[PDB]
RNA sequence: UGGAAUGCGAGUGCCUAGUGGGCCACUUUUGGUAAGCAGAACUGGCGCUGCGGGAUGAACCGAACGCCGGGUUAAGGCGCC
RNA sequence: GGCUAAAUACCGGCACGAGACCGAUAGUCAACAAGUACCGUAAGGGAAAGUUGAAAAGAACUUUGAAGAGAGAGUUCAAGAGGGCGUGAAACCGUUAAGAGGUAAACGGGUGGGGUCCGCGCAGUCCGCCCGGAGGAUUCAACCCGGCGGCGCGGUCCGGC
């Protein structure tokens, strides 16, 4: 594995990565623009204001035929939308981040993303019918994505109504579990 | 049935032969196609019958 | 601009023997060297005909040598050709000769050296005759070629004697129509 | 050039733009002078400038 | 001869090397590395050769004997000189002058001998 | 006294590709009301050819072209562009 | 009416040998579960598709996640070789860095500015002879001995081929 980047303190950084993800890579390449050098609990409570579409992620290289809305005009862009899938993605890879960075008992409350990058991966075939007996392709179009966080200086505390949530325990990883054990 | 094969006159032939060993004989000719010659004693280089047996 | 024509710049001639023949060439080193460093056109003509072409170098029958080196004032000279002395068995005696030539055909040595005569290389001739005195220079026929035949006015016109190229000869191939008047024509 | 006046003006030497030649004055030569007209300034030299 | 060996080996010879818009001789006894015919090593009667010593001491002065011309193992004289600089040069040059063996290789022996010489004093 | 001037080295032989739609201008010229029309003679052009001028332009005017420095010109120009 | 070996032919078959042939879009359609998959009612039509590593040593174990996926760790010379894995081009794309941006971009000539690096620059060459100061010697010429070599019209020496 090697990112595109590296790390200039290694021992301050966490890394994590997806690949053949299943979410649009235009959606995902905007999305991660806006969090780009976000501080982690801002970059995460950013995220679930798009899927709450409180907050617009600005289209701003893909935007051909994406409308126009109140919460663009944040980011100095007239054109914005709100990918859930995409968000909902990254706040995963957000998640496994932390844990890398508590794994290497790293502050987690003061990680920047410093980089993060989306590439296309390879396309899935499918195809739809179309009219006087022809066939046309129907592709998904997935993404790599990897991000690396850095300490900085500047802390912000996890929100209260955050760290007092339970453990959600999953009855089906319980059951994997039994089975191996 | 492309013509892979070629006819040569005897006589051209012949010729060919005649001068190969002719320059078989000239240390210079012979050193120049490579062959430490720099030592043997005589050119051209003859060896009594024994050899043949 | 210069108001002149450029497609007569370049002369169409040899300088040098196209053939790669070493032996050749040692010679025309050593009459090019003549050539040059001798008021001699003797050299200059001979420099010249080695770079000739096999076509341009017909071979001398040893008749037609004797009967040029038989005209008076001619005793005791050498005969140059540059090229080769072929035989005629249809000659009877053979004079005491001194030549000169590129090539001797096998059975022409025996004939001119069982005479009495001298077969020199060109070489020889140089430190012979340095600069060509005494020699008689010779050459053979340059029409004496079965091409020459076909040249000249096209065979279908009038007075005409131009050879034809026929596949065969006879009386099937081509005889019929333009060459007698019963068929159509003739010229 | 016309081909009467390109083979008059190769005669006369002037071949080529400014180039300039001596001609002894005569019929046959101040007639072919007449044909170049157009394409020639001439005069008589004084012994300066030859 | 050699006129006529020449002519065999001017442009086919495993010592030709052509290379970079540049012709050179590789064989022994060429003073020059030269692929020509005045400094070939191997068609002349008589030739020039110098060489240093086995040891980086001196060089070895090679003249080609007349007689044995087809008798390789006999063919060339060694001679090593190992004086100072100036004697050295002293000695070709009345090797070659004073024999009058091949007169117009004097200055390619005396400069190649140089040469040599020069190489083998202590690399600063 | 190689018998006008001028200039210039010539002669000769083989093998030979492409081409065989052309078009334009001065002068001359047929048909047509005429045509940026159709058809001819002569020379020269474009085609195959850039370059300076004609703002622009196949052909007009000047002039034909290796890569450069200096100088001078042609046809054209010199209010500003 | 009739028979008859041999010398001759042979892109099928069995078994071999070789090559100035091709080298995975080539060479047979077929280097591989190819006359296969698949298409057509049928006669017929008919592909794509080779490569981890020397050796599976094919990544135990910890941790986030429902998982796919990750972060550590480990094997290996190398996973910057991780099971459609040798190398890994271009087009196309992500990001980073630098520069710039109203006559679409691009382009020829001439400079200028800025970078990337290169000279592995920064008191600037080397060589011969001669003059002079200081030194130090496997110390010079000339003669003697020995070896080798070139040439000799040795005006015409002997012997050899
Ligand atoms: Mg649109
Ligand atoms: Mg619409
Ligand atoms: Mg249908
Ligand atoms: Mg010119
Ligand atoms: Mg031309
Ligand atoms: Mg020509
Ligand atoms: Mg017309
Ligand atoms: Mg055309
Ligand atoms: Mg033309
Ligand atoms: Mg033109
Ligand atoms: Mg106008
Ligand atoms: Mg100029
Ligand atoms: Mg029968
Ligand atoms: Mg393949
Ligand atoms: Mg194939
Ligand atoms: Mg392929
Ligand atoms: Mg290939
Ligand atoms: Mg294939
Ligand atoms: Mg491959
Ligand atoms: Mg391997
Ligand atoms: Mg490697
Ligand atoms: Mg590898
Ligand atoms: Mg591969
Ligand atoms: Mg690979
Ligand atoms: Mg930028």
């Amino acid at each position: 594995v090697r990112y595109s980047l590296d790390p200039e303190n290694p021992t301050k950084s966490c890394k994590s990565r997806g690949s053949n993800l299943r979410v649009h890579f235009k959606n995902t390449r905007e999305t991660a623009q806006a969090i780009k050098g976000m501080h982690i609990r801002k970059a995460t409570k950013y995220l679930k204001d798009v899927t709450l579409k409180k907050q617009c992620v600005p289209f701003r290289r893909y935007n051909g035929g994406v409308g126009r809305c109140a919460q663009a005009k944040q980011w100095g862009w007239t054109q914005g939308r709100w990918p859930k899938k995409s968000a909902e993605f990254l706040l995963h890879m957000l998640k496994n981040a932390e844990s890398n960075a508590e794994l290497k008992g790293l502050d987690v409350d003061s990680l920047v993303i410093e980089h993060i990058q989306v590439n296309k991966a390879p396309k899935m075939r499918r195809r739809t019918y179309r009219a006087h007996g022809r066939i046309n392709p129907y592709m998904s179009s997935p993404c790599h994505i990897e991000m690396i966080l850095t300490e900085k200086e500047q802390i912000v505390p996890k929100p209260e109504e955050e760290v007092a949530q339970k453990k959600k325990i999953s009855q089906k990883k319980l059951k994997k579990q039994k089975l191996m054990a | 049935w492309r013509r892979w094969h070629r006819r040569v006159n005897t006589t051209q032939k012949r010729y060919a032969i005649c001068s190969a060993l002719a320059a078989s004989a000239l240390p210079a000719l012979v050193m120049s196609k490579g062959h430490r010659i720099e030592e043997v004693p005589e050119l051209p280089l003859v060896v009594e019958d024994k050899v043949e047996g | 601009g210069v108001d002149i024509r450029h497609n007569k710049d370049r002369k169409v001639r040899r300088k040098e023997p196209k053939s790669q023949d070493i032996y050749l060439r040692l010679l025309v080193k050593l009459y090019r060297f003549l050539a040059r460093r001798t008021n001699s056109t003797f050299n200059q003509v001979v420099l010249k005909r080695l770079f000739m072409s096999r076509t341009n170098r017909p071979p001398l029958s040893l008749s037609r040598m004797i009967r040029k080196m038989k005209l008076p004032g001619r005793e005791n000279k050498t005969a140059v050709v540059v090229g080769t002395v072929t035989d005629d068995v249809r000659v009877q005696e053979v004079p005491k000769l001194k030549v000169c030539a590129l090539r001797v055909t096998s059975r022409a040595r025996s004939r001119i050296l069982k005479a009495g005569g001298k077969i020199l290389t060109f070489d020889q001739l140089a430190l012979d005759s340095p600069k060509g005195r005494g020699t008689v220079l010779l050459s053979g026929p340059r029409k004496g070629r079965e091409v020459y035949r076909h040249f000249g006015k096209a065979p279908g016109t009038p007075h005409s004697h131009t050879k034809p190229y026929v596949r065969s000869k006879g009386r099937k191939f081509e005889r019929a129509r333009g060459r007698r008047a019963s068929r159509g024509y003739k010229n | 050039v016309s081909p009467k006046v390109r083979k008059v003006l190769q005669l006369l030497r002037l071949r080529q733009i400014f180039n300039g030649t001596f001609v002894k004055l005569n019929k046959a030569s101040i007639n072919m002078l007449r044909i170049v007209e157009p394409y020639i300034a001439w005069g008589y030299p004084n012994l300066k400038s030859v | 001869s050699a006129h006529l060996q020449w002519m065999v080996v001017r442009n086919c010879s495993s010592f030709l090397i052509k290379r970079n818009k540049q012709t050179y001789s590789t064989e022994p006894n060429n003073l020059k590395a030269r692929n020509s015919f005045r400094y070939n090593g191997l068609i002349h009667r008589k030739t020039v050769g110098v060489e240093p010593a086995a040891d980086g001491k001196g060089v070895v002065v090679v003249m080609k004997r007349r007689s044995g011309q087809r008798k390789p193992a006999t063919s060339y004289v060694r001679t090593t000189i190992n004086k100072n600089a100036r004697a050295t040069l002293s000695s070709i040059r009345h090797m070659i002058r004073k024999n009058k063996y091949h007169p117009d290789l004097r200055m390619a022996a005396i400069r190649r001998a140089s040469a040599i010489l020069r190489s083998q004093k202590p690399v600063m």
